[PDB]
């Protein structure tokens, strides 16, 4: 492991919570009930991606050559994705971070909505991954366990991020309706945290502790309604409604 | 207030956010008829979104063939950003019409206006009252019919119309549920208008309740009645006598454009609204 | 008889709305699972048609002489709203007058005791539905044609 | 001279006036946004034997 | 008199016409029980007798 | 805890049964759930006014 720890990518805090594990010797050849938490956690700090990006092209007439040979119709909801795509395109620096008017798909079931976050994620070149959120109602499921106890586990976006290892991936945020609330959990609070282009910079876990690379990761969320979503959510989106299909 | 607001802190602020700094703009008529036409809500966020909106067509039109310079977006050009209009502004009427009348509404999103119309047809003395009407406003129309019933040689109405006319009240649209006694006035003119073959003048917005007696009773939320029936091009109110308390609240221009009139009577209210002489046969 | 159109969350639908004025004293009834707004709708433009009784060739006393009949097919479906104000006009008129309406026309809209049509919603499936079961002309309210685009 | 609390539509700028009030005298500012849960055993905590 | 060897089903309309009706299986079945041999059915059924 | 429950009040009843939950708290071993339960009980049990 110090072979595959001080390779390219990590920082320097990084690297401080690097050489934890030197001291760490024997209490797995023989037990422990935590000892494969820190050989797994160094393999997760050496596991996710650092400083490796995908060059992006962001031409909208190629976005055009791309959306239309993989979808029929729904040409009006293409041209509000390059609206969107045009405008996250143009602004670098500042207005790039303070507003993010985050795509929402509004439509029945049976219409194409993942196939179209597919072809996004297809026309930037980039690698997507799909993360659904439909029996979800506990924030230690988008954050981390903490390591201190037997099983701990990250959330679903370090998933997303060691799935593929470019820097700035597409996530599809599937079916944020279906977030359940009640009494003792909500993690909407995370997703607000992870959302909004502005802290999510700042971002841990409850396993990991270093910051993140959630900057330019581009972020696509579904839903079937509107009526659902929480009212600190419904204020970082800007919703596309997909309507049916005509019979022809 | 919406187009001073969208004229100081919005617009550039959608403007600077979107990426544009000074290759596109607006004027105030389109800003007007965004407010007015893409917009109906009491805050001001709806027409946020809606200059966003904007400022990302334009962004779009400059990354598919640039331009030299500024654009200056008419008021032409804002459905070519936004699309179908998805609301239908009020428009006064100008002719006087006999049978009915012009009145004013509220909601909690802003006055609008509502036109009563009366048709009295031959029968035999029934009351029919359409258009989602709640029971205050029945019981409205029936103390309005009952003082007209009262006082026929007052206004030359038929002698006998409580058992040869069948009366028939309509507010449009059918669709939307209409409460409250504050149109006591405006059913009374147009039954009276319906039942004597003379038209009403539609120029006048008007309100106020109406006793079984003749008397004109205060209403409620007078300012956004009168901003509605300024907007919509309306310079002549009627409006109650106790009400005249309520006028100190209104800007200074809406309150020089209109002539308004106070009343106690209904009897001043029928010599002022009706023209006198009749124009259609009668009805039975 | 006249042709309408109805708007579902899956589509449009044609509906035939059939009137008949049998010898009677002036009962009106409603039948089919209607609404009250489309039970209103139907009475404005029944007072519309009295109102303008020579326009049209109407007999003269129709109001205590004749029992209409409005029935929307079929039953045991709840129907409701009110854009079919101009097609139970021209329903009832058909009937009282005794001139046949044309069936290949399709229509909607709603109507006042002035006569004046009044827009609608939900334009597109309506014409999709009239289109595709071959219906080759509409009537419509002018203050739609925002939405023919 | 009580509480103040600041009545009206939303959209109308409710939040703005309060970041405007505390820039004018120099504080900080922050928001809850309650109602989140559904008891009043979030405002108050729990204790470390749950 | 109206014959009663002859069970009959159907929605009729107000300008005298017959429309399709649903449960034409059972409805068939019960006749055949009980001994009638003659049906008045609308045209539009006749895709589920099979 | 033994002393706070021999100070404050009691009714006699009220006295053996507070001391026979804390024999039976001294038994159990901390930190399980069960012991919880019984130490929140006794503490409800002697900061209410006798
Ligand atoms: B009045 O009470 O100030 C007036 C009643 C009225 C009369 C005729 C046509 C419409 C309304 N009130 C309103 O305008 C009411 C609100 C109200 C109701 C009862 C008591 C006090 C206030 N508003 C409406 O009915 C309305 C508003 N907008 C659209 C449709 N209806
Ligand atoms: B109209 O208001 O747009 C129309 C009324 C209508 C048309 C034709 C026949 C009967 C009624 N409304 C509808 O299309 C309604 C649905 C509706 C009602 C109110 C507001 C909006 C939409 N359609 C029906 O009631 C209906 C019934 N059965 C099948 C399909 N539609
Ligand atoms: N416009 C379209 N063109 C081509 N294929 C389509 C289109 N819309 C849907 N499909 C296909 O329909 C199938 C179902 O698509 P899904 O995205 O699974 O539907 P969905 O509505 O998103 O399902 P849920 O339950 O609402 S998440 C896929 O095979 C798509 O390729
Ligand atoms: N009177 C006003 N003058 C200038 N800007 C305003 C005014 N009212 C609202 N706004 C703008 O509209 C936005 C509304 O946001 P906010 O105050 O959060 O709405 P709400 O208080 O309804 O949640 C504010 O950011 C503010 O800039």
């Amino acid at each position: 492991l110090r072979k595959k720890i001080e390779e390219v990518g990590m920082p320097e805090a990084v690297k401080t919570k690097a050489l934890k594990e030197l001291d760490r010797l024997e209490r797995m050849q023989q037990g422990s009930p935590e000892a494969t938490v820190a050989r797994t956690y160094l393999d997760w700090l050496t596991e996710v991606p650092w400083s490796k990006a995908d060059p992006e092209v962001l031409d909208i007439n190629h976005t055009r050559q791309v959306l239309d040979e993989d979808h029929y119709g729904l040409k009006d909801v293409k041209e509000r994705i390059l609206e969107y795509l045009a405008v996250r395109q143009l602004t670098q620096g500042l207005d790039v971070r303070n507003k993010a008017p985050i795509l929402v798909l509004v439509g029945p079931p049976g219409v194409g909505k993942t196939s179209l976050g597919r072809s996004i994620a297809r026309s930037m070149n980039r690698k997507f991954h799909r993360i659904s959120l439909g029996g979800v109602r506990d924030e230690a499921e988008i954050r981390g366990h903490r390591r201190t106890y037997i099983g701990a586990m990250p959330g679903k976006l370090i998933h997303a991020m060691k799935q593929v290892g470019v820097i700035n991936p597409v996530i599809l945020l599937d079916e944020i309706d279906k977030m359940s609330s009640d009494w003792r959990g909500d993690p909407a609070s995370a997703m607000l945290e992870v959302l909004d282009p502005e802290q999510n910079n700042t971002f841990t876990d409850h396993y990991l502790d270093v910051p993140y690379d959630l900057s330019k990761v581009f972020f696509i969320t579904t839903a079937n309604t509107l009526q659902t979503i929480p009212r600190p959510l419904l204020d970082r989106m800007e919703v596309i409604e997909i309507p049916g299909y005509t019979n022809m | 207030e919406k187009q001073a607001i969208a004229r100081q802190y919005l617009w550039p602020k959608q403007v600077r956010e979107s990426g544009m700094e000074g290759r596109i703009e607006v004027t105030d008529a389109a800003i007007l008829r965004v407010i007015s036409e893409y917009t109906r809500e009491a805050g001001v966020r709806g027409l946020e979104r809606e200059l966003g909106k904007i400022a990302r067509k334009g962004a779009k039109f400059w990354l598919e063939g640039a331009w030299e310079g500024l654009r200056t977006i008419d008021a032409s050009d804002i459905p070519t950003y936004l699309g179908i209009p998805r609301y239908r502004p009020d428009k006064a009427e100008t002719e006087p019409q006999v049978g009915t009348a012009q009145g004013l509404a509220w909601t909690p999103v802003g006055g609008t206006l509502l036109t009563i119309e009366v048709a009295a047809v031959p029968g035999s003395g029934k009351l029919s009252l359409t258009g989602q009407l709640g029971e205050v406003m029945k019981e409205s129309a029936q103390a309005a019919l009952t003082y007209l019933r009262a006082h026929t040689q007052d206004y030359g109405l038929p002698e006998d119309f409580y058992n040869k006319v069948d009366l028939h009240v309509h507010v449009p649209d059918g669709a939307t549920p209409k409460d409250g006694p504050s149109a006591g006035i405006t059913m009374a003119t147009a039954i009276a208008s319906a039942l004597s073959r003379r038209p009403a003048r539609m120029d006048i917005a008007m309100t106020g309740e109406v006793s079984l007696r003749g008397k004109v009773m205060p209403i409620g939320g007078v300012k956004e009645k009168l901003l509605a029936a300024h907007q919509a091009g309306i310079h002549k109110i009627v409006l109650p006598k106790d009400n005249e308390a309520q006028l100190e609240e209104l800007p200074k221009e809406v309150l020089e454009g209109l002539e308004i009139k106070l009343v106690e009577d209904v009897g001043e209210v029928l010599e002022y609204l009706l023209l006198p002489e009749p124009t259609m046969p009668p009805v039975v």
